[PDB]
RNA sequence: UCGGUGGUCAUAGCGUUAGGGAAACGCCCGGUUACAUUCCGAACCCGGAAGCUAAGCCUUUCAGCGCCGAUGGUACUGCAGGGGGGACCCUGUGGGAGAGUAGGACGCCGCCGA
RNA sequence: AGCCAAACUCCGAAUGCCGGUAAGUAGCGCGGCAGUGAGACUGUGGGGGAUAAGCUCCAUGG
RNA sequence: UAACUGGGGCGGUUGCCUCCUAAAGGGUAACGGAGGCGCCCAAAGGUUCCCUCAGCCUGCAGGUGUUGAGUGUAAGUGCACAAGGGAGCUUGACUGUGAGACCGACGGGUCGAGCAGGGACGAAAGUCGGGACUAGUGAUCCGGCGGUGGCUUGU
């Protein structure tokens, strides 16, 4: 969208997180051959989804929440292997074959490089 | 090794900061975030070889490698350039805070001379302050000591570097 | 006289003179003023003969404000001299004076000497001119 | 100030590009890689 | 010193809207961007908004900016 | 009833007033390695879950600043005519602002997950 | 607080222009042959001139 | 042994770019009103990643500040999603092409999808055929230099 203002002392993580999440989506759009696949990077866990912009409404979605991942040995780069792998499930059930990464504001190492690597396996191209 | 000064802010200092101010919540006591001491060599315009001395100094007394600020603007008066080096500074964090912060107060403060302690209203207004230092050989040029607290105004910052120890007018 | 100590624009195009005022169509300051009633341009000098005019007239006490200035440069090229090979440099300075404008402004304790003196004022300036009371919104 | 150099690495001997580059600020001999068409590689042209 | 003038360029929208385009007819010739690119519409090197695909030319408002638009 | 991601792009904002922690979000405490600082695990990156809603975030009061804003009229104007010594002024028919006034407004509309 | 601005604009018509469509009554491609390329006044919007000219230079009608 | 020219001479101008005149598409004249150009950058290009300024207040540090700073170079249209600032890596400042279009009486000027080769950056999507855009230039004739091997007087 349009970016969001800068931030002062507290709430400058959320700020520069999300205006770096405007940077990215201004060359990542969610079209209907291949949906966005939004990652968000919280303290707990890490979820991600398969969202369509063009149309607005979500394909697939998967997170730490499901019973699959919730509760269960391991850190949390390996946390996310689980939730890479279910969230391309839920992709190929639902016709998709090819999707557009995007960090989330977030850089590309530990977890996400994990979690893209884990979907990238079951089948999804990036 | 937990710093003498941390421990002693983590046991003794933070309770009785809240009792003194009826804090609701801990978190909210204030506490320090940060240490920078600054530098600035003007005259490294007319020689850039003082500066290598400046780092020397600034690195044997804190322990950190100072980063060099380059003139960010061009001003005739001072026939300053912008781009060229005209000071050093550190930021100092945690513990090696800590360990300065105790030094320089138990140390090398007192070796002022004449003495009779730092004024109490060098504050910035937010609970941050700021005294600087006249003479380098005061440590086992003159450099500014800026102290960035967490307190939102004057007198919570300036209760906290009391129990600290600062010798305050 | 007035003259306007810096302007961006040396030579300009002639202000023209359709239509009514914007604004400036009431007494704002003072109680008595100068609203004209055809177009014009009034000159710098122009204003200055009428200023002397009223203050000279009331002698004292009284003051008077210039509602107008003249910050409008007009050109006028070197006498017999053929047509073309640029414009002319500025020589009169005019304020754009049009129906409706209060130009000037008096208040003064006796009425009578008000509207002598705005009168006298108004034999100086270069349109029809009426004398106008402040209005007790 | 700034001449016209033409580029020319060390297999194809055909000069392929032309530049422009300040003779004071690059004295030494200005050197970049390109497309050599008859080579068919990206190799090095090094100013003639 | 003055009478200097730059001969006129021919700026300005050249398809207006509801006008039916081939794919890659010129629609705007500009200096900057007054109008952005929007969907099935790319950017030259000199401003120049042109349709990357056939379809009508429509304007709007895309994330709180002019934008053009294809609609196949 | 809250978290994530979108659309409109202030009628949404700013400020002000009272609050919230069930999962969730965040603060938060640590630097062993991968990774990083023009210096600093403040930021990025890594691993957890001691304390906490104090701030962020969410909810909430206020029309206070900001924002939106008619109808009627007026300026202006396409077409067609008048008047004036001139600068220019007026009308018939069609269209019709800006400012200002009455007012509005402390957003609204989707998709998922708990 | 009241004002001014071709090269100021938070705003902003009427007209005009581009395309679609309905109704009503010349257009285009390809070739042969030209003349014209000194314009005038009057209505309207302007520039130069001096709030001149049966002046001069533009735009749009007769 | 030039032309323009409110007679001619004197003075001034002749090509390109930006603004106003220019009457809300485009275009539009005067010896009308303001200015610039005949370059520069081996990074001031490409890509990936990151940051937000000017100004103001307080004692390098803090609070405020959404565009008033900056954008190599004149003005304008844009750029805060940065096209502004800082780092890593690089040479696309490519070779073979041009669906389809804009502007010119014409010569010509301008943008350009997609494809192939062979590369840069990025995990990837993707971007890269110089520079935020628009000036930084000169038709043909003749001739010089490098390459390639097509051909000319019996062989």
């Amino acid at each position: 969208a349009y970016g969001v203002k800068i931030a002062k002392g507290k709430a400058y993580k959320g700020a520069a997180l999300k205006r770096r999440h405007i940077r990215i989506r201004k060359k990542v759009s969610g079209t209907a051959e291949r949906p966005r696949l939004v990652v968000t990077r919280s303290n707990r866990g890490i979820t991600a989804q398969v969202i369509d912009d063009i149309a607005g409404h979500t394909v697939a979605s998967a997170s730490t929440l499901d019973a699959s991942i919730r509760g269960g040995e391991g850190d949390k780069s390996a946390k996310a292997q689980q939730v890479g792998k279910l969230v391309a499930e839920r992709a190929k059930a639902a016709g998709v074959e090819a999707v557009v990464f995007d960090r989330g504001g977030n850089r590309y190492a530990g977890r996400i490089a994990a979690l893209a690597d884990a979907a990238r396996e079951a089948g999804l191209k990036f | 090794t937990t710093p003498r000064l941390k421990t002693k802010y983590r046991e003794e200092i933070v309770g009785k900061l809240r009792d003194e101010f009826s804090y609701e919540n801990v978190m909210q006591v204030p506490g320090l975030v940060k240490i920078v001491v600054n530098m600035g060599v003007g005259d490294a315009a007319r020689d850039s070889k003082l500066i290598e001395g400046a780092i020397r100094d600034l690195t044997t007394i804190t322990g950190q490698k100072p980063a060099v600020t380059k003139a960010r603007k061009s001003i005739a008066q001072f026939k300053l350039r912008e781009g060229q080096p005209i000071g050093a500074h550190v930021t100092l964090r945690g513990d090696r805070m800590w360990e300065f912060l105790d030094r320089t107060l138990s140390l090398a403060l007192p070796r002022i001379r004449d003495f009779r302690g730092l004024s109490p209203k060098q504050f910035d207004g937010r609970g941050n302050y700021t005294f600087g230092l006249t003479e380098q050989v005061m440590f086992h040029r003159g450099m500014d000591i800026t102290v960035v607290t967490t307190a939102t105004n004057d007198d919570e910052g300036r209760a906290l570097l009391r129990h600290l120890g600062f010798p305050f007018k | 006289m007035l003259i306007p100590r810096r302007v961006k624009h040396r030579k300009q195009h002639h202000p023209k003179r359709s239509g009514m005022s914007k604004g400036g169509t009431q007494v704002a300051f003072g109680e008595y003023g100068i609203q004209a009633l055809t177009p014009a341009y009034v000159t710098n000098r122009q204003i200055e003969a009428a200023r002397i005019a009223m203050t000279r007239h009331i002698k004292r006490g009284g003051k008077v404000w210039i509602n107008i200035y003249p910050d409008r440069p007009l050109t006028k090229k070197p006498a017999e001299t053929r047509m073309g090979s640029g414009k002319g440099s500025p020589e009169w300075w005019v304020a754009n004076v049009k129906p409706g404008r209060v130009m000037f402004e008096l208040s003064y304790p006796n009425e009578k000497i008000a509207r002598e003196a705005l009168t006298r004022a108004a034999h100086k300036l270069p349109m029809k001119c009426r004398i106008v009371r402040r209005e007790a919104g | 100030v700034r001449p016209k150099i033409t580029l020319a690495c060390v297999e194809c001997k055909e000069r392929n590009y032309i530049t422009k580059k300040n003779r004071r600020n690059n004295p030494d001999r200005l050197e970049m890689k390109k497309h050599c068409p008859r080579c068919n590689a990206h190799t090095a042209h090094r100013e003639t | 010193r003055n009478g200097r003038d730059s001969n006129a360029q021919r700026l300005g929208v050249k398809r207006f809207g509801g006008q039916v385009v081939n794919a890659g007819e010129i629609l705007v010739r500009q200096r900057g961007t007054h109008f952005h690119p929007g969907a099935g519409v790319g950017r030259g090197g000199d401003d120049t908004l042109f349709a990357l695909q056939a379809g009508s030319v429509q304007f709007g408002t895309f994330r709180g900016r002019k934008v053009v638009n294809i609609v196949p």
